[PDB]
């Protein structure tokens, strides 16, 4: 049978970070995978749109963060950078 | 015994904003969707998840159709919700 | 060769950083995408993911609840302003409606 | 085949109740069937085109939700 | 001495305004407002002068369509006056202050 | 600076004239002034986002296109 | 060689096909694209065209005008019913609005 | 300098097609180029999705007509339809 990816582990393992004994049904877990591909799909469009307009052929960091910025609503889009910037720079010190 | 007019109102309005579940039978729904359907393409088949999904699309367009509708009413110092007011919230809303 | 860890690992996330990758790179987005992108991404869907989790969490806990159901995603969604800003034009399957009622139908 | 009249009228007062509604006119049915109708048309052709130009001949929960999506009503629990 | 009645000068205008497609906010005081705006989320910024032209023309436009709208909420209720309560109704069904 | 005060009461009157309004209350101006100024923020806002971006200083005409076409409010005539 | 034939004459268009075909290839859509999906949309956007200017030209016309200009236009898109419903969110600069009073408001 | 194309020249054909006593001024000749780039990218933008949907890696002829009968509304689709399918079938006999 051919394989279906979904993020439901990683769905999974942050449920098991914040609620640790709360657990999940299958539809909660059908709509939390479209949110994420949903907000992915947002994210990187915006993002794409951003280089093209700058004539640019790379998305960086920088059109991701600014992307995060117009679409994420006032104090989420705040919190949101913090947590992206936050891991850039983990990720570089490794 | 005989409750006042408005009273089991409130009590359904008050039940049917609990649940979740699904306000129009099944079948005639899927029955209705097969036959608008046909206008389009001949022997047409559907998934179940399809016929479910139309139906829980539909279902939310309408609760809020009617919530701007009693919006528009009650501007208009209305209880009842007239077919001008249904005009007047989807006219606004850009559908006609 | 050393023993391959994970880039997620390294970055501290729990979100995938490799499918995500994959996911910018076959996705024709550009041409090019950056070695950090992916990792900004990811943490940033883990953060919004975490978001949403806590408050259904939550919700269902309020209801004295041990799972979560679409109900409880629909009240923490509706119930906080930015997610509704951020989720205005979308549906989520069996969720009811928030209960409300005007004061001008309650008997006075 | 006169199956809009499935959408009884007591369906359409408990979608009203959940709406908030507390009194309805007697003339509200008959406009709700209609307007039910004109979305369902609208949303089935945009799935029946999607599904005719993947050469399918079943209407699959991914055509509707990209139905849907066109619209603007984004639809989650249904497909991914 | 001459005088119309209420409401024809109104009609008047309106047949008036329908008809031509000039800007109707002073450009200077709508320049000076977008630049007070704009000094909240950077200092030192400076304007083409098509960007306030688009800025005037979509305001226009926008304030044109509510009011529409509000016209429609007013005479909703019997009524054509037009009050504040019919800009905050059609701002709620349009989905914007909702 | 008190500038939102330069969109005067005969302006506002006239943007209702052109809606088709006959009648005026004396009272929609503050609120017709507070809609105007909302609507301007939001796209000031995105199009300050837009010039940041691209390590500029001035606001083109096309990040305010571009303000406005992502709120759904595509706007023909300045590219 | 043989002398150059643009695609555009080949298929009997006047917008070109080679400038569609590029600004498809280089803008981020499909890793590939077929010979035939410029022609199909240099096609599309000059019949498109010739409908706006279409109308837009009896507009003026009836205006007892020789130029077009952006009030002719929005004349022509808000009139029609299709092109209404194609350009719904679109603001047309200096184009006005479409004479209309309520007949309640009439004397 | 530098280049900037635009669809003028073009739309100043079609216009001559139409009504060649006919002129256009600079600001109606800006409103229909940006009628014409927008309506290539909705166009195009629907038929990578629908591309990308069915797990194909080219936009043929097939996508652009599905696109197109998305798109456009009513019977305009249909009159546009066939001035493609034309164009698709002049072009391949030359």
């Amino acid at each position: 049978k051919t394989r279906k990816e979904s993020y439901a582990i990683y769905v999974y393992k942050v449920l098991k970070q914040v609620h640790p004994d709360t657990g999940i049904s299958s539809k909660a877990m059908s709509i939390m995978n479209s949110f994420v591909n949903d907000v992915f799909e947002r994210i990187a469009g915006e993002a794409s749109r951003l280089a093209h307009y700058n004539k640019r052929s790379t998305i960086t960091s920088r059109e991701i963060q600014t992307a995060v910025r117009l679409l994420l609503p006032g104090e989420l889009a705040k919190h949101a950078v913090s947590e992206g910037t936050k891991a850039v720079t983990k990720y570089t010190s490794a | 015994h005989r409750y006042r007019p408005g009273t089991v109102a409130l009590r359904e309005i008050r039940r049917y904003q609990k649940s979740t579940e699904l306000l129009i039978r099944k079948l005639p729904f899927q029955r209705l969707v097969r036959e608008i359907a046909q206008d389009f393409k001949t022997d047409l088949r559907f998934q179940s998840s399809a016929v479910m999904a139309l139906q829980e699309a539909s279902e939310a367009y309408l609760v809020a159709l009617f919530e701007d509708t009693n919006l528009c009413a009650i501007h208009a110092k209305r209880v009842t919700i007239m077919p001008k007011d249904i005009q007047l919230a989807r006219r606004i809303r850009g559908e006609r | 060769r050393a023993k391959a860890k994970t880039r997620s690992s390294r970055a501290g996330l729990q979100f995938p950083v490799g499918r995500v990758h994959r996911l910018l790179r076959k996705g024709n987005y550009a041409e090019r995408v950056g070695a950090g992108a992916p990792v900004y991404l990811a943490a940033v869907l883990e953060y919004l993911t975490a978001e949403i989790l806590e408050l259904a969490g939550n919700a269902a806990r309020d209801n004295k609840k041990t799972r979560i159901i679409p109900r409880h995603l629909q009240l923490a969604v509706r119930n906080d302003e930015e997610l509704n800003k951020l989720l205005g034009r979308v549906t989520i399957a069996q969720g009811g409606v928030l209960p409300n009622i005007q004061s001008v139908l309650l008997p006075k | 085949r006169d199956n809009i009249q499935g959408i009884t009228k007591p369906a359409i007062r408990r979608l009203a109740r959940r709406g908030g509604v507390k009194r309805i006119s007697g003339l509200i049915y008959e406009e709700t069937r209609g307007v039910l109708k004109v979305f369902l048309e609208n949303v089935i052709r945009d799935a029946v085109t999607y599904t005719e130009h993947a050469k399918r001949k079943t209407v699959t929960a991914m055509d509707v939700v990209y139905a849907l999506k066109r619209q603007g009503r984004t639809l989650y629990g249904f497909g991914g």
